[PDB]
């Protein structure tokens, strides 16, 4: 019954939604997974209708 | 002989060439892209075992109900182990009788 887990989870949510940089992030890796995400999904697609 | 042993390890690079493959794939998918597209290839491979499956559909199946291939054809094994029984014994009465010259002397 003493949910610090759930409060631990709660202030990283709640803090910078990541609890760990606000500038520093990784978009430009997000957006290099995200381009490469679309890739494989055009590659499967293609796969997919041959 | 030959042609089996051919196709055996023909079967099993097939199948350590999918595990790479997948392999491949999966560390491609998972982080950073038109490498990918080669991943799909893997999938491919796959079908390949398929192929074999259906080479082992289509296989011989000679009875499907028994064993083939019947006797061991060791006959030829205990006619080698009497030869070499015998040449043992031949060995060994030479070397009585050499044994009776060296007294000899």
């Amino acid at each position: 019954k003493p949910d610090p887990e759930v409060e631990e989870q709660e202030k990283q949510l709640t803090t910078d939604a990541a609890r760990i940089g606000a500038d520093a992030a990784q978009k430009q890796i997000q957006s290099l997974n995200k381009m490469c995400s679309n890739l494989l999904e055009k590659i499967s697609k293609e796969e997919r209708e041959s | 002989n030959e042609r089996l042993r051919a196709l055996e390890d023909i079967e099993r690079e097939i199948g350590a060439i999918l595990q790479n493959a997948g392999t491949a794939i999966l560390e491609l998918s998972k982080e950073k892209r038109l490498l990918d597209r080669q991943a799909a290839a893997f999938t491919t491979s796959v079908q390949h075992v398929e192929a074999e499956l259906s080479a082992q559909i289509r296989y011989l199946t000679q009875v499907a109900t028994g064993q083939p291939h019947e006797g061991s054809s060791y006959s030829s094994r205990k006619d080698c182990q009497m030869a070499l029984k015998r040449v043992d014994y031949a060995r060994l009465k030479i070397s009585d009788v050499a044994r009776t010259c060296e007294q000899m002397l």
